[PDB]
């Protein structure tokens, strides 16, 4: 995150570090959706051009975090995963359209004042709150800038309109998208960055006081540079393919 | 970097 | 999954975090 602060303790119980086994380190973000499902980006796991094609044995997650390198001892737990699912139709190929990818643990996570899982939008939720101008929150422990943060980050952004999303790249952008970000004249900044893939961009309802996870972070033109907006997963578009996951292999 | 995780989360 | 969205530290206790004000007065 880059012009972010420092999160605070419990603020992002949902927040799933994705941990690769070896060598150790940090791959991508994600998030806690039930006990025994974790949301990310597809392409943390699977990325061709790169020889990225990450199988169920090859990582771990981490739950309940904060710090990003210390293990938090009596605070964080650590999932295996039983199954990896990516979206059938994800384009690694063009624009990393249906950046989407869930992910099964071997045992339920046992929730706590570190570790809950965040909502799901419905149709009404997602209609209401994804509005330009509406802001939503973005969390990860990636780049500080285009080094690293002791801690998770955090930063509120505004969503922007659909049409200056596209005119601010050349990558073909889809209704399973939107962007995020202030624009030039506006001030203020920050942007997610390397590292924070996979992570999630959270609303909190006004209606129920909830929080939602209406996008996963997906792509930028380098980080927080002006005129560009961080690219998310439109969360919303894909819950069809969500519930089938869910309900097929729950 | 990362301290290093239980041996058990590994095996 | 129903009890989503509510974190144990914040709207459990009815205590605020930092800047989520922020993302209240931008729902206009
Ligand atoms: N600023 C944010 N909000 C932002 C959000 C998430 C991540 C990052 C860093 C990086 N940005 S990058 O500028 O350095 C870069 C580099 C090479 C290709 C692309 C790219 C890939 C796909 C598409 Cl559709 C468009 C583009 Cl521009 C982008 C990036 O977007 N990714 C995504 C793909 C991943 C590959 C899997 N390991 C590598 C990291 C930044
Ligand atoms: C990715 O993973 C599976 C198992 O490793 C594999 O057999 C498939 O062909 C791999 N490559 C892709 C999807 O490019
Ligand atoms: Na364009
Ligand atoms: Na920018």
């Amino acid at each position: 995150i880059v012009e972010g602060s420092d999160a605070e303790i419990g603020m992002s119980p949902w927040q799933v570090m994705l941990f690769r086994k070896s060598p150790q380190e940090l791959l991508c973000g994600a998030s806690l959706i039930s006990d025994r499902w974790v949301l990310t980006a597809a392409h943390c796991l699977l990325y061709p051009p790169w020889d990225k094609n990450f199988t169920e044995n090859d990582l771990l997650v981490r739950i309940g975090k904060h710090s990003r390198t210390r293990y938090e001892r009596n605070i964080e737990k650590i999932s295996m995963l039983e199954k990896i699912y990516i979206h059938p139709r994800y384009n690694w190929r063009e624009n990393l359209d249906r950046d989407i990818a869930l992910m099964k643990l071997k045992k339920p996570v046992a929730f706590s004042d570190y570790i809950h899982p965040v909502c799901l939008p419905d149709r009404e939720t997602a209609a209401s709150l994804l509005q330009a101008g509406y802001k939503g929150r973005v969390t990860g422990w990636g780049n500080l800038k285009e080094g690293q943060p002791s801690v998770l980050q955090v930063v509120n952004l505004p969503i922007v309109e659909r049409p200056v999303c596209k005119d601010s790249t050349r990558i073909r952008i889809t209704d399973n998208m939107f962007c995020a970000g202030y624009k030039p004249d506006e001030g203020k900044r920050g942007d997610a960055c390397e590292g924070d893939s996979g992570g999630p961009f959270v609303m909190k309802s006004p209606f129920n006081n909830r929080w939602y996870q209406m996008g996963i972070v997906s792509w930028g033109e380098g980080c927080d540079r002006d005129g560009k907006y961080g690219f998310y997963t439109h969360v919303f578009r894909l819950k069809k393919w969500i519930q089938k996951v869910i309900d097929q292999f729950g | 970097d990362f301290e290093e995780i239980p041996e058990e989360y590994l095996q | 999954e129903a009890d989503c969205g509510l974190r144990p530290l914040f709207e459990k206790k009815s205590l605020e975090d930092k800047t989520e004000r922020e993302l209240l007065e931008s729902y206009i």
